[PDB]
RNA sequence: CAGGCCUUGACAUGCUAGGGAACCCGGGUGAAAGCCUGGGGUGCCCCGCGAGGGGAGCCCUAGCACAGGUGCUGCAUGGCCGUCGUCAGCUCGUGCCGUGAGGUGUUGGGUUAAGUCCCGCAACGAGCGCAACCCCCGCCGUUAGUUGCCAGCGGUUCGGCCGGGCACUCUAACGGGACUGCCCGCGAAAGCGGGAGGAAGGAGGGGACGACGUCUGGUCAGCAUGGCCCUUACGGCCUGGGCGACACACGUGCUACAAUGCCCACUACAAAGCGAUGCCACCCGGCAACGGGGAGCUAAUCGCAAAAAGGUGGGCCCAGUUCGGAUUGGGGUCUGCAACCCGACCCCAUGAAGCCGGAAUCGCUAGUAAUCGCGGAUCAGCCAUGCCGCGGUGAAUACG
């Protein structure tokens, strides 16, 4: 059946079922390479399973709500990493010198009083 | 509909015909000034022209 | 440009809508 | 100038508010006006008991104000009849069943509210400031404060170049949210002009 | 049979959800446990001093919280219980069917 | 023109155009806010007071 | 010599009304 | 430019004391303080002393100050330019 | 500001004398305000088969005490704020040194973001500061399961729509978790370099918080307040005007000068907030602003709401242009008693300067700068391109 992960990264939330077939990858009912049409950044959700040649094992059904296409996908990247690891704990290591365990956790910064943006100043000039 | 010639010949008439009955948006066209309510404090250029840079207020000497 | 109230990128700045931007 | 309200700072921490009820967006100011209309009278009419801190709680269509006096005697009057013609002329302010409460007091010389009105009055008559503050500060710490500061800001003694004057003792972490300080203020009237009276406790912390 | 609460502290609010839940779970049956849902933020920015310095404000919020309970089946001698209880001033009840 | 002006704001006027605002505290016929009826700054004296429901300095 | 800034010629008043 | 669905403006106060001059046989020289009001056709013929602030501005009306209000006919700022 | 008006006054207390009211609908004049007005009809306890006459919410006429002043002094003041500066500092008690002002401690070696902490010492401690307790964010748990969610079966008009379920996502309250705790290496120690576990590592990122003091800093126009000043007027009501002026100069910004772009069609992905004379689904009239109808929502339910940059497709072809969108003509819409001065928006027409900016000069060290859109306060409407927030995309560089 199925190994799960949630993924997160800035405001984005994903859900990830991972299951064994030849490799179709789905997002909210629509196929992968349907809803990341030109992103050139889409390839990189799925390089959890490359650093375990899990590739053409698996299949995935995704959810996502939240934030924009490119914080999916590192959420997704996230989920599927934590999801393939609840299917073994071996995958540990080799998914850890790469970061893939660990939550990209920087968010964007609020805007203060006095500013224009979170540290972006309003122009000076004496006199 | 009318045009380049005569479409210019209309739009001289209704202005000619503002400033002869001497309202608001007349005068500004006598003097060339906004007709809009814009400020004319401090802009206008469009409307005014090239800046006729004049002298100042001469600050205080010290001592 | 968003200066422009002919099109859609100039109602969108002034945020409003007509023949070149409607809803 | 610089320095936070103390009490301001440790709302939902060391202090309550004086106010507890939830209203709709509808009317939440209507309530906030009578709220601050009654505290009108009783600051107004209850000065000379000694008054520190008016809590106004509601439910709906009456009220429960408690009123926390230093001396309940002047309260209360002569056989619940002053308590009463003020429970009677609230209604006439409230229209509602104000149904009013006198609670007694700890220790006077540890509400900060009052220490300010003590030294203000004594700056009010013609007495030394600089000794007033010593001594009420003295006071409180004697009655087993952890720490006590009272500061004085105007035509000290009448001088024309206004100053500050003050005095602290034991301990006032005005950055510790732990600490619990009562803070008080005190406006204080004279020939010459007006003098602003900040008294802090620090109670211990938590 | 349904109740949801109202108040700007949560303690409080929190606190007679509860007290509101057991009581009905005392005359049973089904209670359907405290839902929290969201929080609805009221803020004010403002110059902080009196005059002049506009680059210095300080903030305020205004919290409504909010909790909402279901009790599945009536039990008359609920229906009757709640109606004394001890419900502080911080907090508004709505009743629902 | 202080008085007269916190007068003159109750009263129900020619037309309703010309209802304005006053602060019900000090009669600041400037900032405002319909919430409380008070302005900017006694809001901002009763807040810190605890005298204002629920009202509480955010931070985020 | 009545209300305000500017002055009137009068010390302490000015000239509004 | 006011919803032409609702009324061409005259302030009422001002466009009866014309009509009766007309009536009565016109014309005396009518002063008001409606700058808002909108030049009615009625009125052509007549002077109106339109105040501007400061002082009632004669106005003489024709055919073709029609569209307007008579506040476009007595200028509120004296200028004259620097120098 | 001009004009027209009121004089115990727009407002508070209190005292008289008259009407004897109260209050709600009119009328004449006048731009209104105001002046002159016309009606009806009040309890209250009362001697009442009586004529009735008192007294009392509160109104009005005169007449006093008084009100009123955003008139002056921030160099007489309180309060609150700016600022050096989140900088690492300022001090006290006792002892000791000095005739004394003062010194010592607080200096010194090392360390830290830090008067942080270690060692040393005629000093030993203590207070205000730093840090910590508060808040938002990042991993996990408990508690919850509708208006939110849909993993796996049952229906299914194919919408979590219905059965159902609370796993998950979320929501929102209470906890856990990082401590230089562990391994190595330096060291007297404090710590410092590196490693492992781990969502996070050396204060994890961000906020709130501002020492004794300085600047006779700011504010008598938010408010408070001493003193000076005005009294049919420096007070009060009104209509109109002005605060929007324009030879000029400066600041902070918005939009651009274009092809890493501009335009049209189609199609994706947020977060935080607002909303019962409010948000307005949806249907129709209109090129449109808008209008008429018209459901739902006291709102995790209904609505504002489409996010925009993006992606796909076509068009432009290096031109002062399909770049740019000022200025002016015309025609409309809405709010509002009313848009002349002096409103926003819509459509036709117009289509300026601008070809990347002299001397000079500003911001930012990472989810930052830049770029993209969205919300709110105020508010009838709006001159917001402002301000306080919100998330999307997301760099460059730091030798020293
Ligand atoms: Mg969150
Ligand atoms: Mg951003
Ligand atoms: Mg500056
Ligand atoms: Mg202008
Ligand atoms: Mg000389
Ligand atoms: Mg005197
Ligand atoms: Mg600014
Ligand atoms: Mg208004
Ligand atoms: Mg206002
Ligand atoms: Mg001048
Ligand atoms: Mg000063
Ligand atoms: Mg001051
Ligand atoms: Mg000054
Ligand atoms: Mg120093
Ligand atoms: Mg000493
Ligand atoms: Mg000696
Ligand atoms: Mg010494
Ligand atoms: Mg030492
Ligand atoms: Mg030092
Ligand atoms: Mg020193
Ligand atoms: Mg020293
Ligand atoms: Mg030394
Ligand atoms: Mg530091
Ligand atoms: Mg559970
Ligand atoms: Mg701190
Ligand atoms: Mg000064
Ligand atoms: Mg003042
Ligand atoms: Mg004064
Ligand atoms: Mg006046
Ligand atoms: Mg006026
Ligand atoms: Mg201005
Ligand atoms: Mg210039
Ligand atoms: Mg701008
Ligand atoms: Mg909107
Ligand atoms: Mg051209
Ligand atoms: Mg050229
Ligand atoms: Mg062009
Ligand atoms: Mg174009
Ligand atoms: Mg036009
Ligand atoms: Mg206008
Ligand atoms: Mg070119
Ligand atoms: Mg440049
Ligand atoms: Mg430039
Ligand atoms: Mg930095
Ligand atoms: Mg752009
Ligand atoms: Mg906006
Ligand atoms: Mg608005
Ligand atoms: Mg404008
Ligand atoms: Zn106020």
């Amino acid at each position: 059946e199925q190994y799960y992960g949630t993924g997160r990264r800035k405001e984005a939330v994903a859900r990830v079922f991972l299951r064994p077939g030849n490799g179709k990858v789905t997002v909210n009912g629509q196929d992968f390479n349907e809803y990341f049409q030109g992103l050139v950044r889409a390839v990189a959700a799925l390089e959890p399973l490359r650093a375990v040649d899990a590739l053409g094992h698996f299949d995935a059904y995704i959810t996502v709500r939240g934030g924009g296409k490119s914080g999916q996908i590192d959420a997704i990247k996230l989920g599927i990493a934590r999801a393939l690891v609840q299917y073994n704990p071996d995958y540990r290591a080799k998914l850890k010198p790469l970061g893939f365990l660990t939550r990209d956790a920087r968010v964007v910064e609020r805007k203060k009083y006095g500013k224009h943006k979170a540290r972006r100043a309003p122009q000076y000039s004496k006199r | 509909w009318k045009l380049e010639g005569e479409l210019r010949a209309e739009v001289a008439a209704n202005i000619k015909r503002l400033m002869d009955i001497g309202c608001y948006r007349g005068l500004r066209h006598r003097r060339g000034l906004p007709v809009r309510g814009q400020r004319t404090r401090t802009n206008a250029r469009t409307r005014k022209g090239p800046r006729k840079t004049v002298a100042g207020k001469k600050k205080a000497p010290r001592k | 440009g968003k200066g422009d109230r002919r099109t859609r990128r100039g109602k969108i700045w002034r945020g409003t809508y007509g023949k070149y931007r409607p809803r | 100038g610089n320095k936070i309200h103390p009490i301001g700072f440790r709302l939902g921490i060391t202090r309550d508010w004086e106010s507890r009820w939830y209203a709709g967006k509808k009317q939440y100011r209507h309530l906030l006006l009578e709220d601050q209309r009654i505290r009108g009278l009783l600051e107004k009419e209850l000065y000379s008991a000694g008054l520190a801190r008016v809590d106004i709680e509601r439910a709906a269509d009456n009220v429960a104000v408690t009123v926390h006096v230093a001396k309940p005697g002047v309260v209360i009057g002569r056989g619940g009849e002053r308590i009463r013609v003020l429970r009677e002329e609230l209604a006439k302010l409230t229209g509602k069943n104000v149904a009013l409460n006198v609670q007694e007091v700890q220790n006077p010389n540890l509400s900060a509210p009052l220490v300010a009105q003590r030294v203000a009055e004594q700056i009010e008559r013609r007495f030394a400031v600089r000794r007033a503050i010593k001594q009420a500060v003295q006071r409180v710490m004697e009655s087993g404060a952890k720490g006590a500061k009272v500061i004085v800001s105007g035509r000290i003694g009448g001088a024309e170049q206004a100053r500050t004057e003050w005095a602290a003792q034991g301990r006032v972490p005005l950055h510790t949210l732990r600490a619990n300080i009562d803070y008080g203020f005190a406006l204080a009237r004279t020939t010459y002009g007006v003098l602003g009276v900040k008294a802090y406790i620090f109670l211990g912390e938590v | 049979i349904r109740i949801k609460l109202r108040g700007f502290d949560h303690k409080t609010l929190d606190a007679s959800a509860q007290k509101i839940v057991e009581a009905a779970r005392r005359s049973g049956a089904q209670v359907s446990g405290p839902i929290p849902l969201p929080t609805r933020v009221r803020r004010f920015t403002v110059i902080r001093g009196p005059f002049k310095h506009k680059d210095s404000r300080e903030h305020f919020e205004l919290r409504t919280h909010n909790r909402l309970v279901d009790i599945i089946n009536p039990n008359r001698k609920t229906i009757e219980q709640l109606m004394t209880l001890d419900l502080p001033t911080g907090v508004e009840i709505e009743i629902k069917t | 023109a202080r008085k007269a002006l916190i007068e003159k704001a109750k009263r129900t006027p020619k037309f309703k155009v010309r209802a304005y605002t006053r602060c019900v505290r000090c009669g600041r016929a400037r900032s405002v806010y319909r919430f409380f009826g008070l302005c900017r700054i006694c809001l901002r004296e009763l807040a810190h007071k605890g005298q204002l429901p629920g009202v509480r300095k955010a931070s985020w | 010599s009545k209300k305000s800034k500017p002055g009137d010629g009068k010390f302490g008043r000015g000239v509004k009304r | 430019p006011r919803s032409l669905k609702k009324g061409v403006f005259v302030d009422d106060h001002l466009l009866e004391k014309v009509l009766e001059l007309n009536a009565k046989g016109e014309k005396r020289l009518i002063k008001t303080w409606s700058r808002r009001s909108t030049i009615v056709p009625e009125m052509v013929g007549h002077t109106i002393a339109v105040y501007n602030g400061k002082q009632h501005v004669p106005v003489y009306i024709t055919e073709n100050m029609v569209g307007h209000k008579l506040g476009e006919f007595a200028p509120t700022r004296t200028y004259r330019g620097h120098g």
